[PDB]
């Protein structure tokens, strides 16, 4: 059983948020209930609503007039419609259901700012452990994902929380420590993905010529 | 968030912690309590249901109980990797789900001094008109750390930002990244760029620095 959210990373204020949850490995009409729960950044969980076996819906009373939850039996998905959104609706949205199974969650940002793809700069190693990394700068909105060597390199990796610059754009760094002896033989590539702007970059990080 | 949890709890490896969850008679008072573990970047995972029942896959290090309008999560034999946000949940009087604000668990490992690295801006970025200088503080404990930037011995105040990782799943340490941002023109007006680090595990402050023009490519 797999649940997978899909939807925009960015929504303008007063518009309608629209999300879908693809259910794999299970029939949606065989489910006890299907629902949505959200989590504002750095905060706790808040239940939005659920649709049950009969199709009967129950919504969070503070959100009721803005929420619609329905089911697509042919696509084997259910959805969430949240109208008239404001910055207060910025959160990670999870779909869930009882066969409970949770999805990965998808971050939705409500902002009047626009989508912007990142630039990727190397944090190149130089003068028995060396540190290196990638600076993922000036993007909007969150999130970005970073891996190293297409997943093959995980030990010693630290991908930091993004910081909101005063420009209104996010910046993030991802580093890794490796043996110094490997700098001349091992290739290190950071894999950067910014789905809101549909931007993917594979950046090779090479030792600096320092003197 | 409806239920009340403490912001954080902490103890050493192998020890036990308990996490409290306070509600009222209309929720926890009348209804079952469940618990979740949320590791950074992941969805909450069910640890306890029906007050004290463990789902398949959850070790008996985790336990739950309920007394009146409060519930309690117990975690014995604390391990690195147990660091997470923990949530209690129940149903209100309308039988709708409600949740606590969460509790972050910290593992109290031994003091570890940070390894410090500094990165000059890339020529590539310099062509884009800006210079980001990055200082890395790697695998230290505890969290408290002080990073001070100096440019030609001038203390930098207000033009840097930092962020910290969560405790590492393998050694329970933190890491910190600090970025000093200058315009290209400003960057080319100075020589010495230095990051000075203060931490409990260091007998005296450590400084890593470079001179503009030492590195290429």
């Amino acid at each position: 059983v797999q649940l997978q959210e899909s939807g925009p990373g960015l929504v303008k204020p007063s518009e309608t948020l629209s999300l879908t949850c693809a259910v794999s490995g299970y029939s949606i009409s065989s489910g006890y209930y299907w629902g949505w729960i959200r989590q504002p950044p750095g905060k706790g969980l808040e239940w939005i609503g659920s649709i049950y076996h009969s199709g009967s819906t129950y919504y969070n009373p503070s959100l009721k007039s803005r929420v619609t939850i329905s089911v697509d039996t042919s696509k084997n998905q259910f959805s969430l419609k949240l109208s008239s959104v404001t910055a207060a609706d910025t959160a990670v949205y999870y779909c869930a259901g009882l066969t409970a199974n949770w999805g990965q969650g998808t971050l939705t940002t409500v902002s009047s700012a626009s989508t912007k793809g990142p630039s990727v700069f190397p944090l190149a190693p130089s003068s028995g452990t060396a540190a290196l990394g990638c600076l993922v700068k000036d993007y909007f909105p969150e999130p970005v994902t970073v891996s190293w060597n297409s997943g093959a390199l995980t030990s010693g990796v630290h991908t930091f929380p993004a910081v909101l610059q005063s420009s209104g754009l996010y910046s993030l760094s991802s580093v890794v420590t490796v043996p110094s002896s490997s700098l001349g033989t091992q290739t290190y590539i950071c894999n950067v993905n910014h789905k809101p702007s549909n931007t993917k970059v594979d950046k090779k990080v090479e030792p600096k010529s320092c003197l | 968030s409806v239920l009340t949890q403490p912001p954080s709890v902490s103890a050493a490896p192998g020890q036990k912690v308990t996490i409290s969850c306070s509600g009222s008679s209309s929720n926890i008072g009348n209804n079952y309590v469940r618990w979740y573990q949320q590791l950074p970047g992941t969805a909450p995972k069910l640890l306890i249901y029906d007050n004290n029942k463990r789902p398949s896959g959850i070790p008996d290090r985790f336990s739950g109980s309920k007394s009146g309008t409060s519930a309690t999560l117990g975690i014995t034999g604390l391990q690195t990797g147990d660091e997470a946000d923990y949530y209690c949940g129940t149903w209100d009087s309308s039988l709708n789900p409600v949740f606590g604000g969460g509790t972050k668990l910290e593992i109290k490992r031994t003091v570890a001094a940070p390894s410090v690295f500094i990165f000059p801006p890339s020529d590539e970025q310099l062509k884009s008109g800006t210079a980001s200088v990055v200082c890395l503080l790697n695998n230290f404990y505890p969290r408290e750390a002080k990073v001070q930037w100096k440019v030609d011995n001038a203390l930098q105040s207000g033009n840097s930002q930092e962020s910290v990782t969560e405790q590492d799943s393998k050694d329970s340490t933190y890491s910190l990244s600090s970025t000093l941002t200058l315009s290209k023109a400003d960057y080319e007006k100075h020589k010495v760029y230095a990051c000075e680090v203060t931490h409990q595990g260091l007998s005296s402050p450590v400084t890593k620095s470079f001179n503009r023009g030492e590195c290429i490519d």
